């Protein structure tokens, strides 16, 4: 097994006299992925700038100028190969999926996307409503909602606070222009990313990146990248109430400490001992993760969910839960005290499992290569590098109770949370008591 | 020398629940483990035990009991729920020395 | 020292096929794959292979339903099945040493089920949700109705237990399921991140059962059914197939080709605000070819026609030597892509180490595919317009025709 | 006038079976037909009656069968709903129908016709003796016609054919498209395709 980690190949990286960086993962499979991973983001939007970002991940694919759509969709579509992306409040990326045998072809094509976007003033107004409509389509997931409202109250009047989608506002109003505004501002080199894996060989690889990113940086500005502004964690509430949908979602948490923090392991191990449930499973017996087993045995919640989202900078560990217009209560209550619990009387049988749980979604987590070329497009965007899961290993697979202890209380224990909550939720009891609900009657 | 055997048919008798015309399970008192080994009970069973329940109840709120007949023989005393019980018992002792 | 090393299978004298295959990665996952099924359901124990399904966690003979939860979460393990209409595959997953221990839990859920007569009769209750869950796809909607429509016996029965039965099935129902269906002959205890040597001395534990074949499911006919569910959901789905195409059967593979052959010619022949594809499923002795099309309303009438006449006009010649090139490299990528993930991998050492007991080689794969082309596809696609043709519909429906209206 | 006036109804052979397991099955099967105020209504009725002792005198065992007839404005229907026990449903309604096919095959004395052709004066006149029964037969008419067709005549009608339809009617059947609907276990019961 750790024989197993320590035989796995060494993650390739190299940047350019140019800026961008080229790392990523051999094996023998034939197909592969490969993308551009930028830094960019709806954090990095304006009052009157929000929205870009998307508006343009939805015009990424439409074309450009050297080959446009019919063509572009057409050269992809023909050989088979898969483009896809996304785009969230720090991350933007745009990977394709051949098979090895296209590395130059698939990298040229990403070239002319994050460099190169028709963006034709006849498409856009045209993804314009698109969006407007799909926009529309995000809304009843509550879902997520429950997420972006979180943000928006969580850190409430900084950078983050606004929706990756933007206001319709915007999008209603963005201009030919600004989308380029915004192309040409963020999607540098510096800040970009070619990762990819499978049965690739590097060195083609950067030869090919190193040929079709003939970036050229005059200037010192050009060669460095924009520190962010720092977000103000803000404890407080967002109540979206509906008594006329099915259910309400509730979603609380307390800053995160920013991808760089090594508790991020102890902290991401804590996230493992409550875990998750949701009604489909098969356990009322569950392991420990009591929140799941009591969610069971007084029917607490449909589903719940602990995450530890974690930005640049700040972060957002919480925990959601999706429940009947009459269990909220009982579940924050029996949830929430899970989290003092969890960081005032945690034990070492308890964290054992928590680890190896971690230790398997560590493993699956790099599960193919689009994801292996994900961790590797973040790892050195977020982190500076790559992280073996050699490395992760020991990262966590040294994390005693006491450790998780001492970081869960450092991170939560009478901590001011964020909560958020849409549908009837008029169970839900103030914020006060579920704040009070933050320090255990030792 | 003195039988456990020759002994709890004493005990058995003596006890006399068989007046009433219960089976011994019949009478163990309800506690959390027996509740879900009843609860495990085959519906057949079940009934079973409620009327002799009843019908024992309605004995015994008459003051009178069951005719010499109709009173449960020792050897005939069906330990209907001593098997499930026990499964439960084991069941939580497992379960109660994991969480440790 | 390259991470190669050629995936063994070892026929048992029962029938049961072990494959393996040491990759090397840090997380392997053994896989009991069985050709059970609700195909060998009769008009009464319907739903009861779904049931099974769930009473996956239900308490064993080696290992109580606590133990076995706890069990392999005090792993880090992952226990779950995935079933098709005619095939129950019991994944299971962990790493290192763990896999060891991963096992004794998936050994007894799969051969030694004692399914108590309360767990079940209290586990029951579970088809109600675990159904309503996956019906708030309405895509699985059609589909259950699709083989209604296609079939009449083994096959055309449902993937999730019917409702009027959720709390029929009987605890028995679920042993005389077992006993007939999970036996040496029709299982494969396949897997990955594993020695061989190791994946094999686990199959002497498993020799518990031989009948070769328990209860084989019927063979089965074909219909041209047509089963409309009036719902208004402000948007249509429907589906519309002919029988055709087996997995092992040579005329397979040209669908297939022309599933991608098909596609940006449906698609791109209907334009405004929909979606449309080419549907393709491959049973054992059946399987089925044609294209759902989630459409608005009003505008469903339109849709399906016109993705109709295109797999129509696409029999009559109209489909260029390149059409099929193009669309035989797709697959050639579809393949070998949806083998990355270790479980839609194991996924295909397994499918084969039980219907055939071989391993074609990603290369021959190829050159099977490769091997037709031109020389079918322009009639596979006849084949579709001339048989009988069986539709399935969920939606407002008021605007969709009907087969006979073609 | 007429406000909405509701679409013609073109006909479909469908077929529509609800696994249910009742541990007996309800059957129907029809082939589209008569209408009311239709000539070619008053024959099916007599065949509706020329039919019924021969179902179910031709299906032996535990069960029940009968001939079916619906006359809407423009359209109807005719067939035979055959309630039956599970495993012995794909036998009665075979039987049923095998029938109302030897039926359509010169099976019919012009005997079966006049007793046939007297029930339904029957069934009618006796279906008028409660008030409620039969202000439903003053309305019908006086909404679908304006008239009221007397005793008399109405009978005059009924007799006016027989021999002459009949035999043909049922052959109606037998040929046409058939549309079947079913509830119960089912799994012994057969599918239009297999008659």
């Amino acid at each position: 097994y750790a024989q197993a980690l320590q035989s796995v190949p060494e993650t390739q990286v190299s940047q350019l006299d140019n800026g961008v960086r080229v790392a990523s993962e051999q094996s023998s499979q034939p197909t592969c992925t490969v993308g551009v991973w930028i830094d960019a983001g709806s954090r990095y939007e304006s009052e009157k700038n929000n929205g870009a970002g998307y508006f343009l991940e939805h015009l990424a694919f439409k074309g450009t100028k050297n080959r446009p759509q019919n063509a572009l969709e057409k050269e992809v579509e023909s050989m088979g190969a898969h483009l896809n992306a996304y785009s969230s409040r720090e991350h933007t990326a745009y990977y394709i999926k051949a098979l090895s045998k296209d590395v130059p072809k698939a990298v040229e094509l990403l070239a002319d996307i994050v460099q190169n976007c028709s963006l034709e003033d006849s498409q856009i107004e045209k993804e314009r409503d698109v969006i407007v409509r799909e926009l529309q389509e995000n809304d009843t997931s509550m879902r997520e909602v429950v997420f972006n409202y979180l943000h928006a109250t969580a850190f409430q009047g900084t950078g983050l606070a606004q929706s990756v989608e933007g206001p319709s506002e915007n999008i209603r109003k963005l201009s030919r222009a600004d989308l380029t505004e915004y192309l040409s501002t963020h999607y540098t080199a510096p800040r970009m990313v070619l990762a990819a894996a499978g049965g690739v060989e590097h060195q083609q690889l950067l030869e090919l990146a190193q040929k079709h990113f003939g970036g050229v940086p005059f200037t010192y500005d050009d060669d460095a990248v924009p520190t962010l502004s720092k977000c103000r964690f803000t404890g407080s509430q967002i109540r979206h109430r509906e008594d006329g949908l099915p259910l309400a979602h509730v979603a609380i948490a307390v800053e995160g400490p920013g991808w760089a923090h090594p508790d991020l392991v102890a902290l991401q191990v804590a996230n493992a001992i409550i875990g998750h449930y949701d009604r489909t499973y098969g356990g009322g017996l569950h392991s420990s993760s009591p929140l799941a087993s009591i969610a069971v045995t007084n029917k607490l919640c449909q589903s719940f969910q602990t995450f530890s989202i974690c930005y640049s900078e700040t972060g957002l560990f919480g925990f959601y839960f999706v429940c009947d217009r009459m269990s909220i209560d009982d579940m924050m209550f029996v949830l929430q005290g899970q989290w003092m619990r969890l960081c005032t009387s945690i034990s070492e049988s308890e964290v054992l499992r928590g680890k190896n749980f971690l230790r398997n979604a560590l493993v699956s987590h790099l599960d193919g290569t689009t994801p292996v070329c994900e961790d590797i497009g973040r790892e050195l965007l977020t982190y500076g590098r790559r992280i073996p899961l050699e490395e992760w290993e020991e990262r966590l697979a040294e994390v005693d109770a006491r450790m998780v202890r001492e970081v869960c209380s450092k991170y939560i224990y009478d901590q001011c949370p964020a909560v958020a909550g849409p549908g009837p939720i008029e169970q839900l009891p103030d914020y006060n008591r579920i704040r009070s609900g933050m320090f255990w009657l030792r | 020398s003195r039988w456990l055997e020759g002994i709890r048919k004493w005990y058995y008798n003596a006890a006399g629940f068989n007046k009433y015309g219960l089976m011994r399970d019949d009478t163990i008192y309800e506690n959390d483990d027996v509740k879900e080994a009843i609860r495990r009970l085959p519906e057949n069973l079940y009934d079973d035990r409620m009327f002799r329940i009843k019908r024992a109840l309605d004995l015994n709120m008459r003051q009178q009991i069951l005719p010499k007949e109709q009173w449960t023989k020792y050897e005939e005393d069906v330990p209907y729920l001593e098997p499930y019980l026990k499964e439960v018992i084991r069941e939580r002792k497992e379960r109660e020395e994991w969480d440790k | 020292p390259p991470h190669p090393q050629d995936l063994e299978i070892t026929k048992l004298p029962n029938g049961l096929v072990i494959a393996s295959l040491e990759n090397y990665s840090p997380g392997s996952t053994i896989g009991v794959f069985i050709k059970a099924g609700s195909r060998y359901e009769n008009s009464s124990n319907l739903g009861t292979s779904h049931l099974l399904r769930l009473a996956s966690s239900l308490t064993t003979k080696g290992a109580s339903s606590f133990k076995i939860t706890r069990g392999i979460e005090a792993v880090g393990g992952k226990l779950s099945v995935e079933s098709t209409r005619e095939n129950m595959a019991y994944t299971v997953e962990c790493l290192r040493d763990d896999v060891e221990i991963l096992m004794e839990f998936l050994l007894n859920v799969t051969t030694a089920p004692e399914f108590r007569p309360w767990e079940v009769a209290d586990l029951q209750p579970q088809l109600k949700i675990d159904k309503a869950v996956a019906f708030q796809n309405p895509q699985t909607h059609v589909i259950e109705n699709l083989h209604a429509a296609a079939y009449r016996n083994a096959l055309a029965d449902s993937l999730y237990c019917p409702d009027y039965r959720i709390g029929k099935v009987t605890s028995v129902e679920l042993h005389d399921f077992v006993q007939n269906h999970f036996t040496s002959a029709r299982m494969a205890l396949v897997g990955l991140g594993v020695s061989h040597p190791v994946l094999k001395n686990v199959a002497e534990q498993l020799l518990n059962i031989r009948g070769g074949l328990g209860l084989s499911g019927a063979k089965a006919k074909y219909r041209g059914g047509e089963i409309r569910e009036q719902n208004g959901d402000s948007l249509v789905h429907a589906a519309i197939v002919a029988e055709s195409a087996a997995i092992g059967g040579a005329e397979a593979n040209a669908f297939s080709v022309l599933q991608h052959v098909l596609g940006a010619n449906p698609h791109v022949k209907r334009g405004n605000p929909f979606d449309v594809s080419a549907f393709n499923a491959s049973y054992s002795d059946s399987g089925l070819f044609g294209f759902y099309t989630i459409s608005q309303a009003a505008y469903a009438g339109q849709v399906i026609k016109a993705a109709y006449n295109q797999v129509k006009t696409i029999a009559q010649g109209n489909v260029s030597n390149e059409n099929v090139q193009a669309a035989k490299n797709k697959l050639k990528a579809k393949y070998l892509m949806s083998v990355e993930s270790s479980e839609g991998f194991l996924e295909e050492v397994g499918s084969q180490a039980l219907a055939a007991g071989s391993y074609n080689p990603p290369s021959t794969v190829l050159q099977q595919i490769d091997a037709v082309a031109d020389a079918d596809v322009i009639k596979a696609a006849k084949k579709f317009v001339s048989r009988q043709k069986s539709m399935a519909a969920s939606g407002n429906l008021g605007h969709t025709p009907f087969v006979d209206e073609l």
